[PDB]
DNA sequence: GCACAAC
RNA sequence: AUAUCA
DNA sequence: GTTGTGCTATGATATTT
């Protein structure tokens, strides 16, 4: 019954979910317009911990002695402090940063770190360490503009659905609100220089490798995504033993039927008052 | 008409295999012929998947008298990869 | 592999539909005057008179015998002749459809020069009849209005009695004496 | 083959449904159908003008269907009619008939509520024809009088007279394969007969039966009764000669000849002195037959019984259930080019080989087409013969002829010429689809790679379990030879094993290792663990991809 | 069939029906691609489904012999079926129904045989005698009851079954010199 | 009459011609096919133009064989005749029956019945004609037809005409 | 609301068996079941009841009920389902099968 | 109608290949080339026509376009020697 | 072997439409016939030797194509004939999409 | 034997 | 049709 | 309120009239 429902559901040339109909169901398939199988958990990082080591971690104050970088971290560093040209580039970005928690914590209200997103971030720096050798106490060849507007750049390169319009443009946006979200905590200023020890050469490389991973990783028109998705649930719900095990809600294969059926009369019916 | 490709050599005149000869796939254990009009062929052949050498072949009649044969082909099954215990 | 038209159709099942064709100028649904070109834009019908068709032709198997040298890289009694020379070299010589068509036309056409024709082109061009009428006022040769409008009853009506005798005095001169 | 014609061949871009008009059935037929005889001019052996081929269908390896000749294998095999004595009901839209009858006036054919009603009006805006015909039936079900004086849309003081008759509409009730009404101290109850309906339906305004949801080209209301029937040709009723005293028809052979029977006796009946009630009772079985033959399943009614007890395969039970036409010959069918057997773990394939049988892999076949390329190579397979492993069983020649290699003597004297196939044995190294069944989801049919191996069973990796939910209790699994060069392309390039390694079902590898490498691949990772020069040697050669680096 | 390429008289030719195809012998060509299964074809027409669940069972065997070729279903009981509508349909097969109803002396036979205890093969070979001297002008006016009884003794004489004309006096009836010269008369044609 | 018509034709590639003189080897399929044929729709199609500007288009490729389909489109020169046109032509065969008349590609026949009154056949001259006072009809002279209606057999166009009415006949 | 309630339940049903299946999967079902207006059974009469192609209705569950209506409604198949090119037994407009391919005589006679 | 081909610029889909542009084209390629269709591509002695489609398409020289269509019945067409391979 | 439903499913989900073609036609029914293009219905008289066709009823000697189906999908549509009910093959569109 | 659909 | 197989 | 109407796992294999 799943199968010869989602039957004719596919990903068309446009990013959009629709059927044998052209009916939209999904406007971009999975709402982020990415193929499962090209997807990892990563932790979100910015999400969590105290507003205290989040300053700690992300702030750079080029114009204050004590949370500017020290010149240990990069070549400029002696000639950075004091800038001020350059500290509303920081400013910027850490405004940015402290914008992408209050929203991540609007998004997910119980404060989940752990999600699954394309593109491993994670094993991107580490393959950029053991390939260049980055030796961990000499001093960066990167400039603040480098890092900086260098992750503003590569954002505008991450295009899932390309569009002249505004209202693709702004479908466009929106799909890569969330990764964004997490690149922007991964590659800024203080972690890039003060955690990863990346150098020029390395940091223009990830960032290489980081677009044409995500490049690769959105779906492929044609892909037939309803078959696929009523497989995808049809299968475990085999594996779905109830068949208790050693010993009051319908659970399990039972009641799910009852969410199919859409059946009036349930069996467990409940309401969880807060 | 539409004989079996099957070899018919191991039939005695009477259409039956005599009991010892070995027999394998496709091959004729009774020959029988259904006149109509010379004749179309109504023979039995060996399951095609099998082999062995014919045990025992017996003549009879039935409760009405119609004659019929009833032929028990041996073999000897040696445990082999597929096979399950 | 039927050969295909140039305009679409809707398949009512009843094929019932199709009339006849005349001259009270019903041609086939093929044919009617507004029709179109293979760049989609609607031109009108093109019929033409011989002499004008007899020049389409000839100067279309030339165009063709050139491009077939190319690839090679890598009086009226004599133009009888000259024609079967050019056909044995351009057409499929199994073609007897085309082969009597030029015989035909280098036979019973009225004008031989493209100067000529194209007068003929100007002139009845003026009357705004349909392409089908102009097509058989540059092919039959006619000398009364009425020999006209009965040969062409498709007429009648559509030009007057006099001005259409105007004409034929035109295409009479216009004539090639062989 | 199947011979060649000049006819443009084309794809099927839409399919029109309808109803077939009794014009156009009589219009398509290539016979009259008069006898419920099959064949036998009386003991004899051939066909009757009368029922199969009286200028129909060909059947028995014999060319004679009517000029067109051709032939079983080419033959598609055209309808025959038969002319009804009186019309009747088709029993799948008993159930519409009914209600359109509801809608629209007896006796007057106009619609029973106009556009001057304002729940009409609105009824009569819907788009889906298919909803629309159910919220004006729920309104003018109701509607019991045609109405001729109606007040108009300025103000109920002055009436417009709309459509004349002004007659009482009848309670219609469903009894049998019957249509009973019923007219408002005591009504008047009597059965609508077919013929009535029939034209009450024709009466029907194009207009109005367009807002029914029909349509004037494909679909009349008045289609819905059967005047004329189509008779199938013996494809779809196949028969079968057996001893000449034994002799097969099909189910629709025999519900066709009651039809017929029932129809001969109620023709000479109409002409004869008609009894009234001796005619509708012999009409209610015509009725019966002709309705039991597209559906003998039917609710309320007997189903008519073949001898042995058993109920009469109806057209609608062959394409109904899994095991149908749809879900059993056309949605799933079983295929050639096919294999089955038992599989068994193997430590040493690869994971996206698979172990076949040298047996197997001799009789499945793939079609190789002779290029200047496999010239000279097919030409040593043919020149082996079916026999011997690497060789092929068939040689195709242009013409469509194909010839045995078991059985030519100058079988490897075959001059190949290009574009001629040969059909050789599957050879290590192609492609196929593996599959294990209940095939749940797409990892549970993978693309592999053939090695030839002995013995009976289909050898699989290991880690390969996991996903074809296979267990090796004597599991058996289904190998298909893709056919054409381009359909081994979409094995390889996408259903291929290691392809199918990171599933989308959850964004993880759905294959790992297991079993006997999972327990020793910890008891071996152990600190404890220590190996000595010997046996690491070993260890390191047994890696293929070893460096050679001690 | 014949080999269109080769043409030798006796057209050796071989029915690879494991293949399914049917080739010439001599030359290897295919003659035909399309082969179909004869004993599973006829499954469908005998099978031992008398419920009604096989899909493949889809027709019925018949006696092109004995009964002509007399194809009619019967008006019956289904699972969801009123006796009232049973009743009119068979009633209306009453209206409906000579030598038509003289297949009602294949009935005398068959009540013979069975009162006989004889075989189905036997029946079969009587009802096939009396269908072909019954209108006979070679036995122009013989007693009708013992033409039949007659035509089981000729029946019996070749399916093997032993049974002496004074076992076929006692079932009916049988006049002796009456149904001795009738089983003559038949015996020549 | 006599029409210059935009048409389209569909021919399929075998892969195996998917090499250089590609083009070459469709507009010369297209002339195989085509020209000189005759179809009751579009009538005699006599002559394809412009040569050098047959659009060979785009080949759909289809997904079983390898194989290529296109859609050649073409301009060509036809000849599709109607009842009540009126067609000079020559006398072709002349018998007791009536006359042939060869106009263009295609032939029109003058039943004997659609003549001038005193117009008829004399079998005695040589050879056989229509003989007249003023006229004599035979098997090389040049007539003037109305066709009186045409017959579709797809492969060619025959029609027949009349001689009868005013300002038709011999010319 | 609803189409996450309805999210949320089946998540619970997969979760509960310790399981895990990616969201898309399962909201594709379940904005599936309710871009109709409302909740929209995976029965026989709820997806099965929709205007798509004949015979994809008739592929599942209703079949000749589904063809006799499709006759008197005078229904076209504009044949888009992967059902109908099944039946068809023509190349489906799924994967492959979801563009076309054609060549180019202006480039062949470039590339050689 | 056939102005529902979408011009050159103006295109708004992938430039880069599907994983079933890609299957379909080697298929396709091959499938010709074992139907004698001429080889674009010097053989380095290859034979399997699977594996020459493949130099072929690495060597940008298939001469074949994808007509993509869009769900409302448009298209647009993009060549192999233009599509961008990363698969 | 059976080719069923659910083995259909997973070449769908893959996207070997090529495979599924061939599975379900080569490796199969596979059955050629030939259409009128005015009702689209088979009944056209095609004797291939002569090159002559009609489909008469249309009296249609000129518009026939000839299609590529299952042999039971054949079998399909004459059953639904049989059942008055016309199934109806076009080999061009008039929808849009 | 459901469970939901129409009388 | 029963039995059975994973 | 009652009736009435669709369906109810995939493939495989072996006999019995
Ligand atoms: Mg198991
Ligand atoms: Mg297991
Ligand atoms: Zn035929
Ligand atoms: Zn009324
Ligand atoms: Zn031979
Ligand atoms: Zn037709």
């Amino acid at each position: 019954r799943l199968v010869k429902a989602l039957e004719d559901i596919m990903v068309h040339y446009d990013n959009t979910t629709r059927n044998s109909l052209g009916n939209v169901i999904q406007f971009i398939y999975g709402e982020d317009g990415m193929d499962a199988a090209h997807i990892e958990k990563q932790s979100l990082d910015t999400i969590g911990g105290s507003d205290a080591a989040f300053e700690k971690r992300y702030r750079v104050d080029l114009l204050n002695t004590d949370h500017t970088l020290d010149p240990s971290l990069l070549e400029s560093g002696s000639e950075i402090l004091g800038d001020l040209k350059l500290q509303v580039l920081l400013d910027e970005e850490y405004k940015q940063l402290v914008k992408d928690r209050k929203f991540l914590r609007e998004v997910f209200v119980d404060g989940e770190a752990n999600w699954p997103l394309p593109v491993n971030i994670r094993r991107i720096i580490q393959n950029a360490q053991q390939t260049f050798h980055i030796d961990h106490t000499k001093p960066s060849d990167l400039t603040i503009k480098d890092i900086v507007l260098g992750v503003k750049d590569l954002q505008e390169n991450l295009l899932v659905l390309r569009g002249k319009n505004e209202i693709i443009q702004n479908a466009q946006r929106d799909a890569v609100t969330l990764f964004c979200c997490l690149l922007r905590s991964r590659l800024a200023t203080r972690r890039v220089l003060q955690e990863y020890r990346l150098t020029k050469q390395a940091f223009d490389w990830v960032l290489s490798n980081i677009e044409a991973q995500f490049l690769r990783s959105v779906v492929h028109p044609g892909e037939m995504v309803g078959v696929l998705a009523a497989q995808s649930i049809g299968e475990p719900a085999t594996q779905m033993t109830l068949n208790t095990f050693h010993f009051k809600v319908t659970s399990g294969v039972p009641r799910l039927k009852e969410i199919l059926n859409v059946a009036k009369n349930m069996k467990t019916p409940s309401l969880t008052v807060y | 008409l539409r004989m079996k490709h099957g070899t018919y050599d191991k039939l005695d005149d009477d259409g039956l295999i005599a009991p010892g000869v070995r027999v394998s796939g496709e091959d004729v254990i009774i020959g029988k012929t259904t006149p109509i009009s010379s004749k179309r062929d109504a023979s039995t052949p060996l399951r095609s998947t099998e082999n062995g050498i014919v045990d025992q072949v017996l003549v009879t009649t039935n409760q009405d008298g119609l004659k019929f044969v009833k032929v028990r082909v041996r073999t000897t099954k040696i445990p082999q990869i597929g096979d399950k215990f | 592999v039927s050969t295909s038209t140039f305009q679409t159709r809707r398949r009512r099942l009843k094929k019932v539909e199709e009339e006849e064709n005349a001259a009270t100028l019903q041609l086939g649904q093929e044919f009617q005057l507004k029709q179109i070109n293979h760049q989609g834009e609607e031109e009108e019908l093109i019929a033409l008179n011989l002499s004008e068709a007899r020049l389409v032709i000839k100067e279309a198997l030339v165009e063709r015998r050139r491009a077939f040298k190319r690839s090679q890289k890598k009086t009226r009694e004599k133009e009888l002749e000259s024609i079967d020379v050019l056909l044995e070299q351009t057409t499929g010589g199994n073609n007897k459809d085309l082969k009597n068509t030029m015989q035909y036309l280098t036979n019973f056409s009225r004008f031989r020069d493209q100067e000529t024709v194209g007068a003929v082109i100007q002139l009845l061009k003026s009357t705004g009849l349909h392409p089908f009428e102009v097509a058989q006022l540059g092919s039959l040769a006619c000398d009364t209005a009425d020999e006209a409008k009965t040969l062409i009853p498709s007429l009648n009506n559509k030009i007057s009695d006099d001005e259409l005798e105007r004409i034929l005095k035109e295409l009479s001169n216009l004539e090639t004496l062989y | 083959g199947q011979q060649y014609s000049s006819a443009p061949l084309r794809t099927v871009k839409e399919v029109q449904f309808g109803l077939f008009s009794p014009e156009e059935v009589r219009a398509i037929s290539v016979a009259k159908i008069r006898f419920p005889e099959t064949m036998d001019e009386t003991q004899t052996r051939a066909k009757i003008g009368g029922l199969n081929d009286p200028r129909l269908g060909s059947i028995d390896r014999n060319l004679k269907c009517q000029t067109c000749q051709e032939g079983m294998n080419e033959c598609p095999g055209h309808f025959g009619h038969i002319d009804l004595a009186k019309p009747v009901f088709h029993v799948g839209f008993i159930a519409k008939i009914k209600k359109v009858c509801e809608c629209v006036c007896m006796h007057c054919g106009k619609l029973l509520l106009d556009e001057h009603n304002e729940l009409m009006r609105q009824a009569l805006a819907i788009k889906d024809s298919k909803k629309r015909f159910a919220a004006i039936w729920t309104l003018c079900k109701t509607k019991m009088v045609c109405e001729t004086d109606v007040p108009s849309e300025d103000d109920p003081t002055q009436l417009v007279s709309r459509g004349g008759c002004g007659n009482t509409q009848p309670t219609i009730r469903k009894d049998g394969l019957k249509l009973v009404g019923s007219w408002k101290d005591e009504p008047e109850l009597r059965v609508l007969s077919t013929e009535e309906i029939l034209n009450i339906f024709k009466h029907i305004s194009v207009k109005d039966f367009t807002s029914l949801g029909f349509n004037e080209v494909f679909s009349r209301p008045e289609w819905m009764i059967l005047t004329c029937l189509p008779v199938p040709p013996p494809p779809v009723r196949p028969s079968i000669s057996f001893n000449e005293s034994q002799r097969g028809e099909d189910d629709l052979t025999f519900k066709l000849a009651d039809i017929l029977k029932a129809n001969i006796s109620l023709e000479t009946l109409e002409h004869n002195g008609a009894p009234h009630h001796a005619i509708e009772e012999a009409e209610s079985l015509l009725q019966f037959h002709v309705a039991t033959y597209m559906d003998n399943d039917i609710a309320g009614q007997p189903q008519a019984l073949q001898k042995s007890g058993r109920p009469v395969k109806s057209i609608r039970a062959r394409l109904k259930g899994k095991e149908g036409r749809i879900r059993g010959n056309l949605m799933g069918k079983r295929v050639d080019f096919s294999a089955r057997t038992v599989i068994s773990g193997d430590p040493n394939l690869e994971l996206d080989q698979v172990g076949v049988p040298k047996s197997i892999a001799k009789t499945l076949t793939y079609p190789e087409v002779v290029t200047p390329y496999n010239i000279d190579r097919l030409t040593q397979l043919v020149r082996n013969g079916p026999n011997e492993h690497p060789g092929a069983k068939y040689v195709i020649r242009d013409s469509g002829d194909r010839i045995d290699l078991r059985y030519s003597k100058r079988a490897g004297d075959i001059q190949l010429q290009y574009g001629w196939k040969v059909e050789r044995h599957i050879m290590d190294n192609d492609p196929v689809l593996f599959n294990r069944q209940p095939s749940l989801h797409k990892m549970s049919m993978m693309a592999h790679r053939v090695k030839v191996i002995p013995y009976s069973t289909f050898r699989l990796n290991l880690s390969v379990t996991s996903p074809y939910n296979a267990d090796f209790d004597g599991d058996e699994m289904n190998l298909h030879v893709p056919q054409s060069e381009e359909t081994r392309a979409e094995l390889s390039q996408l259903c291929a094993v290691p392809l199918q390694i990171v599933s989308p079902q959850s964004n993880k590898p759905c294959m790992g290792i297991v079993q006997d490498t999972l327990c020793g691949i910890r008891k071996l990772t152990l600190r404890d663990t220590f190996i000595e020069l010997d046996q690491v040697l070993n260890m390191l050669y047994w890696v293929p991809d070893w460096d050679g680096v001690i | 069939l014949t080999c269109p390429e080769c043409k030798v008289y006796p057209p050796k030719i071989v029915e690879r029906f494991s293949e399914g195809d049917v080739v010439c012998a001599l030359c290897g060509l295919v003659l035909s691609d399309k082969l179909v299964d004869t004993r599973s074809e006829w499954r469908t027409f005998s099978n031992d489904d008398h419920n009604g669940d096989d899909p493949s069972r889809v027709g019925e065997a018949s006696n092109p012999l004995l009964d002509g070729n007399n194809l009619s279903t019967r008006i019956g009981k289904g699972e969801t079926t009123d006796m009232r509508f049973t009743k009119e349909l068979n009633k209306a097969q009453g209206k409906n129904v000579k030598d038509n109803e003289v297949q009602a002396a294949f009935a005398k036979i068959t009540m013979l045989c069975d009162a006989a205890e004889l075989p189905k093969i036997v029946k079969d070979c009587a009802k096939e005698a009396y269908k072909l001297c019954h209108d006979e002008k070679t036995l122009k006016g013989k007693s009708m009851e013992s033409i039949m009884a007659a035509s089981i003794l000729i029946g019996c004489r070749r399916a093997e079954v032993a049974r002496t004309f004074k076992e076929i006096q006692s079932l009916i009836h049988v006049k002796t010199k009456e149904f001795g010269k009738t089983l003559n008369i038949m015996k020549n044609i | 009459m006599f029409f210059i018509k935009d048409l389209s034709l569909n021919i399929t590639l075998h892969p195996s011609f998917f090499g250089p003189r590609m083009k070459q080897y469709l507009k010369t399929k297209l002339l195989e096919e085509v020209e000189g044929s005759c179809t009751g729709k579009f009538g005699y199609i006599l002559c394809v133009l412009d040569y050098d500007n047959i659009d060979i288009q785009r080949g759909r490729i289809l997904p079983t064989d390898g194989s290529a389909e296109f859609n050649v489109k073409y301009r060509a020169v036809v000849f599709k005749p109607f009842k009540g046109e009126v067609v000079d032509g020559t006398v072709v065969s002349c018998s007791q029956h009536g006359f042939e008349v060869q106009v263009g590609p295609m032939k029109v026949f003058v039943t004997k019945h659609l003549m001038p009154q005193d117009l008829t056949f004399n079998a005695g001259s040589n050879p056989p004609s229509y003989q007249s006072s003023e006229d004599v009809i035979t098997i090389k002279s040049r007539i003037r037809v109305k066709i009186e209606g045409c017959i579709s057999q797809v492969s060619s166009i025959h029609a027949i005409g009349s001689i009868k009415e005013d300002y038709l006949g011999a010319i | 609301a609803g189409r996450a309630a309805l999210y949320k339940e089946v998540y619970n049903v997969i979760a509960s068996d310790g399981s895990y299946v990616n969201y898309r999967h399962m909201a594709l079902l379940v904005d599936v079941m309710t871009t109709q207006g409302g909740l929209t059974s995976v029965t026989r009469h709820g997806f099965n009841r929709s205007n798509t192609g004949a015979l994809m209705r008739c592929s599942f569950e209703e079949t000749v009920e589904i063809l006799f209506e499709a006759g008197a409604s005078a229904e076209l198949d504009d044949c888009r389902g992967v059902s109908e090119n099944v039946i068809l037994g023509q190349m489906a407009p799924i994967g492959t099968g979801a563009f076309d391919v054609m060549i180019d005589e202006e480039s062949l006679v470039k590339y050689m | 109608l056939k102005e529902k081909a979408i011009p050159k610029d103006q295109r708004a889909t992938t430039p880069y290949m599907t994983k079933y542009e890609r299957a379909r084209i080697l298929g396709t390629r091959a499938l010709q080339i074992s139907m004698n269709a001429p080889v674009f591509v010097d053989l380095e002695g290859e034979t399997d026509p699977l594996r020459i489609a493949m130099k072929e398409l690495a060597e940008k020289k298939i001469p074949l376009v994808i007509r993509r269509y869009l769900p409302d019945g448009s298209f647009e067409d993009w060549s192999v020697e233009e599509l961008i391979v990363d698969l | 072997l059976r080719f069923g439903e659910m083995e259909r499913d997973c070449m769908i989900a893959h996207g070997a439409a090529s495979f599924l073609k061939e599975r379900l036609m080569e490796a199969s029914d596979a059955f050629r016939v030939h259409i009128c293009g005015i009702c689209g219905l088979m009944t056209v008289i095609a004797k291939l030797n002569h090159n002559q066709f009609e489909c008469k009823g249309c009296d249609n000697k000129i518009d026939i194509y000839q299609i590529h189906i299952p042999y039971a999908a054949k079998l399909l549509f004459q059953e639904l004939m049989a059942m008055n009910i016309t199934p109806r093959l076009y080999t061009d569109r008039s929808r849009d999409f």
